[PDB]
RNA sequence: AGCUGCUCCCUAGCAUGCUACUACCG
RNA sequence: GCGGUAGUAGCAUGCUAGGGAGCAG
């Protein structure tokens, strides 16, 4: 604060405090101006440091507006991200496959688990070594769940394409060793 | 939170009385709180006294309570006033200009848009207070046209026919064919599905939407949207090319498209396509004839309602090839001869109502009359193409305005594009029309036609006109004329080849009652665009201005290639248009 | 972080607003800041107040106020500027001597480089502060290129002939054969590859890289580099050997190379050679020769283009096996007559752009106009060889400068080794020319060739003059001369024996139109390095200064061995050099 | 890239408390 | 001379908060 009430009031009164000193008039002068300056020091006091709490506070409250507004954004943010996630997830299972078997339960409700084995298009096959993939994935064609798919595409662990012409006995120790075989459900 | 409207500087509060609560700064919210009596606003929290059950909502008389604000007899020992040194405290409270001159968006807030000032401020105004102003009145006719009533049918009299109840407090608005009804049909649960239908007292005439079984108990209520805010302006700060950007002009003439062949450069090198033409000049051909100056163009059609896209498709079956071409409707009853649910092609008809947000190339716009400030800024507020055509002309009628009862709005100030024909001038016309003979040609000229227009085959000597007065016993806001319906009683019997005409009214009780002694097809000039048809008749009724005025007068006059009956009351525009007098039987 | 430049103290601190963000250390940077307009410095952190969407960039302004830095209206109870004593606070703040003279590097910043103080400071400046000009040179142009236009070609006309469109608020800038297009084909996903090319007016005459099609919509940019800082200085400090280190002489004497035995132990004691050639005196027949001085010694060839090793490399084919050499391409059209990808070898052809990092015992520099600061420190930025060569002279002209409007960087100041041949001066020169008669030495003399070429064969009478003043009406940065095309048409074919000669103007366009009267070949002076024809023709055009001072002449009268036209407008040089003159048809 | 418990160091804030100095009053 | 209240400076204990780090299951 330098614009004040107090602050004319004080200075005045100081001002002709000490004039009159300079005049040095009496003995009950010099203690009624020390008492003026002592009583409006007293104004001085809490209007200058007391004053100074409200501008604190305000500024308190500001933060805290602030604050409120950035965590009200990111609410929204989060929330217009997850429910783009889930429509762009719906638009794949909407298939006529899921349909028929859920008009084939008595009630509407089927395990889980059964979904992607009876509705799933592509199927993903990881083998450890040669006679694991002479077991499961040989050939071109193989059968599994109750179903036939055609391969397309081999790869290994370092993500490279594999023909299915070096995939051999003789071949096997020259390639990465886990493989994936991406494979088509045939109709 | 964001900038606001009339600073453009950021900003966090509402003014909460207020209609739409728009962003306003520090000083921008003290100027509109001070000078008028919305005394509410809202911060990241509302400023309310939290005192148990206190009753202030002011703002000047709220005062600081620590992490609140508190009420004068609650406030704690010592506050802050949050109204102070001319500003309100809220978030960045340094950098804010503020504004002066704070009338204009004061009247706007203030004002209920039932006179003509009203729309003079909401033209003559800053261009974004033209957007709040076009929401401003969506919102406004959006409360009072739910506060009607609701139509409780209990009868079933006949098809097209039945009786309406309905209930205290609420009176049962004009039933009129400018606002359309909405029904639901009752079940145990829930009620729903109807659809859209238009009443009027019969007995009550319904218009009904499709052929269905009428129930019991079913309420119709005119319903309201939940309409959303606005982000693009009328239109885009205009310029002109210096090359056909975009663009590349075409190698042969067309025969159809001869005529226009001097309004191909005109626009080849602006944006927007500023018409003045009268109603049916050539005005839709060139939209087919335009659309193919360049195929490989962007086209986008707009439409103000499904009729007027019909307008537009009417004649697009045959110079049009379908290979990719479609129109949108939301989940009704039109044509649909194009593709459903296309949108990104080679052209898409639309009514702005359901368009989407693609990039285009052309965009033909039909009609400017109805247009409002909000519908017309819709369309490039989602498909913002970059040369624009403005089909249309304020020679016709708009869309009316429903409690628009002081002094009617003027023939400028409809939309933006609307006054820059008489304020820079208009560029695009066919310097020929389609239907109108010598009557309906010249002498329309004098009026807001510009003395612009010649005939396009010559005299017919066919229109009538008569001489009398006329008397009236209206309804609550309809009026039929008993003698001046059976004064053309002996005009029509006694000329036995007049009867080909289909006889007008804006009031179409009187097209109500005159089926039961002539039973020729109603019909009224709200929809006057389209119907374009050789023999008409009309009548003035009423010599007020609801249907003597130029707009009101002159969308009915230009239909016939042979000739229309004038029935007038008034004289002003009796010695204003001449046409056939005869003796009165 | 680390030492600053003009200082060497360590430091921690960057001007913000200023071009190239160097290191400064606390009064240091003071007096930078201080002195001139740049008023933003980066710490660690940037000296920025983390006020909630605050404005302020000024260093004097903002204080501390605990952990951060803060404004004025948001600093804490009691602060600490962070900006007072005369320094900045900063890393570093006790070992830290400053400077008082601060014009220097206060003037390079400020500078555009527009006019001949700018250079003049550039080079009589301290030699790192030097090759900080240079760097700033680089990016100002780098941002200043950019900054034009983008050609949107939508037409095709025909093959080299296309037609252009630019967008709004970018000038196109001179179609010139001095900067270089690029263009990118366009796809759904990306625009990528089709390479550097060169446009003029035509219709669009364009200069393609190698034949494809020209499709729709591709853009051609002049696009720009990441230029990176420097490291080395523009040479080093120089000396004399005491002895032949890493060298021995040779055995035998060579006929070609036996008029350069004297040329020989000079610089074998030394690094740099200040060479003073004038184009066409055996200027790179050394290159050939003090290579097999020793066949041991590890040679480095540079070259200001693909062209420039080029005629180092076209002579090549005969004197060198290729047993072990390369010359370095980076991932265009070219020779490429040597190993690619062959790095550390024997001898090493190499365009600065794309030099690699090693050491070796001989340098052959190419010719020394064309390089300014930047590019000739380059070499021994990466490649630091401890005895050079300087092959060229600044009697050419040099690499060009864009916005070089206010009077023309002079003759003296191209870069640092070119001054020290008028300061120092040279030692470098054959006493042998090879294409010129008496008429282009002795009188060329006068000039800036110090009186010190003998003619090569003996005088020919054949070199004509003129006697005009022209008539120009220009284009953008070009200007064709209607009359003094037409001068020439007399010249040409009432002396038939006269066209087998290539008519050069350095505005191309006098290029594009003459052929379609005459058709000679075209071409400009400004790569007239590594032409070398028997007749040639040449006119004056505009009498301004663009041509008329010295290094724009004498690119063009050196070149014949036989003779060479040359149309005068002006009298200055036409008084300086004469030829035989004759009547005027 | 997880759930807990314990410990060390630095900064800021508030309350409380201690102690010292000036002013008013009794 | 003492007591109280209003001020200014230093010290002490704990309580919340923010940041860095270590151990164990
Ligand atoms: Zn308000
Ligand atoms: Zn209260
Ligand atoms: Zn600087
Ligand atoms: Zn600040």
């Amino acid at each position: 604060f330098s614009s004040l009430p107090s602050y004319a009031a004080f200075a005045t009164a100081q001002e002709a405090y000490e004039q009159a000193v300079a005049n040095g008039d009496s003995e009950v002068v010099l203690k009624k101006l020390k008492k003026s300056l002592n009583v409006a020091k007293s104004e001085f006091d809490r209007d200058a440091a007391m004053q100074r709490k409200l501008e604190k506070m305000a500024d308190q409250a500001m933060t805290q507006m602030y604050k409120q507004a950035r965590s009200e954004d990111k609410r929204a943010k989060v929330t217009s991200a997850m429910q783009t996630m889930l429509f762009t997830m719906l638009r794949k299972l909407d298939n006529d496959a899921l349909n028929n078997i859920i008009n084939n339960a008595r009630d509407g409700c089927v395990p889980l688990n059964i979904i992607p084995l009876t509705t799933a298009a592509k199927l993903m096959v990881v083998i450890p070594d040669y006679n694991t993939y002479k077991n499961t994935c040989d050939g071109t064609t193989f059968t599994y769940a109750s179903a036939l798919w055609e391969i397309q595409q081999v790869v290994d662990a370092d993500s490279k394409i594999v023909q299915l012409s070096e995939i051999s006995m003789d071949n096997s120790p020259n390639l990465a060793w886990p493989l994936i075989v991406t494979a088509l459900r045939a109709n | 939170v964001g900038a606001c409207v009339l600073c453009n500087s950021q900003t966090s509060l509402r003014c909460g009385a207020c209609i739409r609560r728009p962003f306003l700064c520090c000083k921008c919210c003290y100027d509109h709180v001070i000078s008028t009596s919305h005394k509410l606003v809202l911060s990241v929290n509302p400023y309310v006294c939290n005192a148990p059950g206190c009753d202030v909502t002011d703002v000047t008389q709220l005062y600081l309570g620590g992490m609140s604000y508190y009420c004068k007899s609650h406030k704690p020992p010592i506050s802050f006033p949050l109204c102070a040194n001319g500003q309100v405290f809220g978030l960045y409270k340094n950098t804010c200009v503020g504004s002066d001159n704070v009338t204009d968006f004061n009247a706007i807030a203030t004002c209920d848009w039932t006179n003509a000032g009203d729309y003079i401020l909401a033209n003559t105004c800053t261009e974004r207070l033209k957007l709040f102003a076009a929401e401003t009145l969506k919102a406004t006719e959006e409360t009072f046209k739910l506060s009607y009533g609701i139509a409780t049918v209990r009868e079933v009299l006949s098809d097209r026919e039945l009786h309406l109840s309905w209930e205290v407090g609420k009176p049962r608005p004009p039933l009129n064919r400018n606002y359309v009804f909405t029904g639901y049909r009752v079940t145990k649960n829930s009620k729903v599905q109807i659809g859209e239908y238009t009443f009027e007292k019969g007995a009550v005439v319904y218009r009904g939407t499709t052929t269905y079984k009428l129930n019991v108990g079913d309420y119709f209520v005119l319903t309201s949207h939940t309409v959303m805010p606005l982000s693009a302006p009328t239109l885009v700060p205009q310029e002109h090319y210096v090359r056909i950007t975009g663009l590349y002009p075409t190698l042969n003439i067309s025969d159809e498209f001869s005529s226009n062949v001097a309004n191909y450069q005109k626009v080849g090198m602006q944006k927007y396509s500023t018409l003045q033409g009268p109603p049916g000049t050539g005005k839709s051909h060139f939209a087919i004839g335009l659309a193919l100056y360049y195929p490989s163009a962007r086209i986008v059609y707009t439409a103000c309602s499904h009729a007027a896209v019909d307008a537009l498709c009417e004649k697009a079956l045959k110079y049009l090839p379908i290979d990719k071409c479609s129109r949108i409707i939301p989940a009704v009853e039109c044509f649909d001869k194009f593709k459903v649910n296309s949108t990104l092609e080679q052209y898409v008809f639309c009514t702005v109502n359901a368009l989407p947000e693609t990039t285009a190339d052309i965009v033909v716009f039909d009609e400017i009359s109805m247009a409002t400030n909000y519908d017309l800024s819709v369309v490039n507020a989602r498909l913002r193409a970059k040369h624009y055509v403005y089909i249309g002309d304020p020679a016709q009628l708009p869309a009316p305005r429903t409690l628009l009862t002081k002094g009617t709005l003027e023939p400028e100030y409809f939309n933006s594009v609307c006054r820059l024909m008489k304020t820079i001038g208009p560029d695009m016309f066919l310097g020929t029309c389609r239907r109108c003979p010598a009557e309906i040609v010249d002498t329309v000229s004098a009026l807001v036609y510009d003395n612009k227009l010649k005939a396009h085959k010559d005299k017919s000597a066919q229109c009538f006109k008569m001489f009398y007065k006329g008397v009236i016993t209206h309804d609550v806001s309809s009026a039929i004329n008993r003698p001046q319906i059976g004064v053309v009683r002996e005009f029509l019997t006694r000329n036995p080849a007049w009867r080909k005409a289909v006889f007008i009214s804006p009031y179409n009780s009187q097209n109500a009652v005159a089926s039961k002694i002539l039973g020729l097809p109603t019909q009224t000039v709200d929809s006057s665009q389209g119907s374009e048809y050789d023999y008409v008749i009309f009548t003035q009724t009423t010599e007020t201005a609801h249907s003597c005025n130029v707009n009101r007068f002159n969308v009915a006059i230009t239909r016939a290639k042979v000739g229309i009956l004038c029935i007038m009351s008034d004289r002003d525009l009796y010695d204003k248009l001449q046409f056939t007098s005869l003796e009165i039987p």
